[PDB]
RNA sequence: CGCAGAUAUCAGGAGGAACACCGGUGGCGAAGGCGGGUCUCUGGGCAGUAACUGACGCUGAGGAGCGAAAGCGUGGGGAGCGAACAGGAUUAGAUACCCUGGUAGUCCACGCCGUAAACGGUGGGUACUAGGUGUGGGUUUCCUUCCUUGGGAUCCGUGCCGUAGCUA
RNA sequence: UUUUCU
């Protein structure tokens, strides 16, 4: 399979972060996580484990054939300026950088304090 | 008998000439109801923030009435009845 | 601290219509400035709110797009 | 409405009543009644088919329309709501424009003086019909059928409801009062809305007359039942039955849908019991 | 709340005189149909407990005022109230 | 919880609660409390003219009403959150602090009970006693552009620092 | 993390 054009989508949680690539109409291509990688434990927070997901998943991207991505990342920061520096060193440009992140219009009630 | 503002919103498959037409059909209840004066204005065709029922392009008029809570309360009901619209608005030209 | 220009006589009627003025007073975000930054009059400051407000509503401004 | 009486009496206390604040009318039209005759719970060969079963009060049916395709794309009008005790929830007289009468089931919310319009392209107004395939998704319906032209053979007593989800291609999936998912036909016909006189749950009895009016005879509990008519009887005193419930026959609890039914290999899922 | 016209046709209507505005009759006359008509869109607007609290503060006010112009005069005071239609 | 096809992503649909950016030691109400938008009705407050009534002012035992959340009765709805109860992990012992599940309740309509650190821990009314320094509303007069926290006079509300005095 | 008693 081909596409000329790309679209990425990446988020880092407290203790975890996952990286795919889908078609920018919506279909996936490939993804890939730290927990494929092989990391266990609370190691997922590491952005090193971030880092050779994005690897992996860039890789993967490549041997379908993909040469331009967009970035659509949310979630806090934990491996945000390694796995963008790692997708772009991994052989692929990005031409747009977008933070699109979810924020409740205080709706809802949050969970209880932690003691 | 107080001053009132009203726009309408209008779905873009229609032609514009044939837009009045249902205006004045539309407000002739009031017309022969409390004796009002209006007075009309048409100017649309611009691009949307957002999507709305799934049209991308839409028509702004704008009419000032003066007429009773009740005749104005019946055409926004009538107004929203009828599927041709999309979303009217309505609020006071006074202080209040 | 810079003067409410609304204070004045010349200064224009506060309505929804105009975009031009809706969207001068909001950031890049779509989100509506502080008072500490535009320096208005609080009276001011409130009836352009409630008009931008009204704005979004009737969706002639994005929300936060 | 309900209504719950004042105690005066041992055994009226805590009785209740729904307040018939809906009914017109008290006679059914002279043309649509068919008599009907007090059965018994019996069957050709005389054996009782089901037990405790039997005894009430006269009642004399009325044919109800369940078809509702004959006559298309021409109005109706709403006249009057009658009672009937034959089925849990009220009717409705409808009034054809042409001039025919009929009756349907009384939809939740509906009222004297309406416009009810069923056509095949008709609006969104409860009680209207139209096939499957014209009904937008996430609709509530009733009245549904089982297959085209097979009448409304589904959801039809008090405070029911059916929720349509998607569609594909001939089928449609459907949510069953009950929580299951059933695929049927888009070819076929349903309605609009619910059965109305949803306060049926709360009305208290607390009277034998009320029941035995109705035609239901005691049940006699399984222990007391001697030895040899049952499979609890028997011992001295009173006991569980010496043996894990069965039912009065001899076969126990558990598996009841029969496997390999044409139906077995193309539905879905079953249900769940208080979730 | 009461309008101009309204309000000057009673005042004309129950004046000593055409120039008196503050005269306790007139006052009654305001009150009792400032009452009388709150209390009609009280009695289709259930719970309105500030418009009650009006209601009592207004009722207590003519309480006074009614015991006032009796202490300085009864006549006027048995007059007015066979006027007005009330009770005490 | 999944390998019967999860997480993730694109399209569509269903449904309940609450409204971030305005938004603050800012405003309103007697106190509790109060802010997504539009429409209908309604209370109170302040400045000026001062036309009118002509002492009609304060107070308030008993009494009546209002009155945070929690709980109960009758009938619905129940997205999220979650007393009680199950399990997992630590501890010698956890009936807790940590985690996965979750029934009342949190919501709505109709009646109930009338309780808090309901604190400014300081009742209401009246007249007087050095200032400096912010903030909201309404009127006036002058540098005068007459734009302008330029400045002067006055009524009401709300903060900080400050003499005489009082106070262990 | 946790960490009893005089
Ligand atoms: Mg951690
Ligand atoms: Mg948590
Ligand atoms: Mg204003
Ligand atoms: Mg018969
Ligand atoms: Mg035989
Ligand atoms: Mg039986
Ligand atoms: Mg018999
Ligand atoms: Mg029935
Ligand atoms: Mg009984
Ligand atoms: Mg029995
Ligand atoms: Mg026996
Ligand atoms: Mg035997
Ligand atoms: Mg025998
Ligand atoms: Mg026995
Ligand atoms: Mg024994
Ligand atoms: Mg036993
Ligand atoms: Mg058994
Ligand atoms: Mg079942
Ligand atoms: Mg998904
Ligand atoms: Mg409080
Ligand atoms: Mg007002
Ligand atoms: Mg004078
Ligand atoms: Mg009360
Ligand atoms: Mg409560
Ligand atoms: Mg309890
Ligand atoms: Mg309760
Ligand atoms: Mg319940
Ligand atoms: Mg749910
Ligand atoms: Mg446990
Ligand atoms: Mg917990
Ligand atoms: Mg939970
Ligand atoms: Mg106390
Ligand atoms: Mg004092
Ligand atoms: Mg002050
Ligand atoms: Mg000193
Ligand atoms: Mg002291
Ligand atoms: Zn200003």
């Amino acid at each position: 399979k081909n596409v000329p054009h790309g679209a990425a989508h990446i988020k880092s949680t407290f203790n975890n972060t996952i990286v795919s690539i889908t078609d920018p109409q919506g279909n996936v291509i490939a993804w890939a996580s730290s927990g494929h990688v092989g990391f266990k434990g609370s190691r997922k927070s590491t952005p090193f484990a971030a880092q050779l997901a994005a690897e992996n998943a860039a890789r993967k991207a490549q041997e379908h054939g993909v040469k331009k991505v967009d970035v659509f990342v949310k979630g806090p920061g934990s491996g945000r300026e390694t796995a963008i520096r790692s997708l772009q060193a991994a052989g692929l440009e990005v031409g747009t950088i977008s933070d699109v992140t979810p924020q409740p219009h205080n709706g809802c009630r949050p969970p209880k304090r932690r003691r | 008998m107080r001053p009132y503002e009203i726009m309408v919103i209008l779905d873009p498959t229609l032609d514009e000439r044939t837009v009045a037409p249902s205006l004045e059909t539309f407000l002739n209840v009031i017309r022969k109801d409390g004796g009002t004066v209006d007075k009309v204005d048409i100017w649309g065709r611009r691009r949307l923030a957002y999507e709305i029922a799934k049209h991308a392009e839409g028509i702004y008029a704008v009419i000032d009435v003066k007429a009773e809570p009740a005749t104005v309360s019946e055409l926004d009901r009538q107004l929203n009845l009828n599927e041709s619209v999309l979303r009217t608005k309505v609020l006071r030209t006074d202080k209040h | 601290t810079r003067k409410c220009v609304f204070c004045s006589k010349k200064g224009q009627t506060i309505d929804y219509k105009d975009t031009a003025l809706l969207r001068t007073y909001i950031s890049e975000r779509g989100k509506i400035r502080a008072r500490r930054v535009t320096g208005n009059c609080v009276q001011h400051q409130r009836d352009i709110a409630v008009a931008v407000k009204n704005a979004r509503e009737v969706a002639l401004l994005p929300f936060g797009s | 409405g309900i209504r719950k009486y004042k105690p005066t009496t041992p055994g009226r206390r805590g009785a209740s009543v729904s307040d018939f604040a809906e009914i017109t009318r008290s006679t059914p039209e002279k043309s649509l009644v068919r008599p009907l005759h007090g059965k018994g719970g019996r069957n050709a060969h005389g054996r009782i088919t089901t037990r405790h079963k039997g005894g009430g009060h006269k009642r004399a049916y009325r044919v109800i329309d369940f078809r509702r395709h004959d006559k298309d794309g021409v109005n109706a009008k709403v006249a009057h709501i009658e009672y009937d005790p034959n089925r849990t929830a009220n009717i409705a007289l409808l009034h054809y424009l042409d001039g025919e009468k009929r009756y349907i089931i009384a939809p939740q919310g509906l009222k004297q003086g309406d416009v009810i319009e069923s056509g095949a392209n008709a609006d969104i107004k409860p009680g209207n019909n139209l096939p499957l395939r014209n009904i937008p998704a996430g609709t509530v319906i009733h009245a549904v059928e089982l297959r085209p032209g097979g009448g409304a053979k589904l959801a039809r007593s008090a405070g029911v409801s059916i929720q349509l989800l998607g569609k594909e291609g001939t089928y449609a999936a459907l949510r069953m009062p009950s929580g299951e998912i059933r695929r049927v036909d888009v070819r076929c016909r349903a309605t609009v809305g619910e059965v109305g006189n949803a306060e049926q749950s709360n009305i208290n009895w607390g009277k034998a007359g009320r029941m035995r009016w109705k035609g239901k005879r005691p049940t006699v509990r399984g222990v007391v039942m001697n030895p040899v008519d049952h499979p609890h009887g028997g011992g001295e005193g009173k006991t569980s039955g010496g043996r894990h419930p069965v039912s009065p026959w001899g076969k126990p609890e558990g598996r009841t849908r029969k496997p390999n039914k044409p139906s077995d290999k193309l539905i879905v899922r079953r249900r769940r019991t208080g979730k | 709340a009461l309008t101009a016209e309204q309000k000057k046709e009673i005042l004309g209507q129950y004046g000593l005189h055409d120039t008196d505005t503050g005269s306790p009759e007139a006052q009654v006359a305001l009150l009792t149909k400032r009452i009388q008509d709150l209390t009609e869109h009280l009695k289709v607007h259930k719970h309105d407990h500030h418009s009650r609290r009006g209601l009592l503060l207004l009722v207590g006010r003519r309480r006074r005022l009614l015991k006032y112009v009796a202490q300085v005069d009864v006549a006027r005071y048995r007059s007015l109230i066979e006027r007005l239609g009330l009770r005490r």
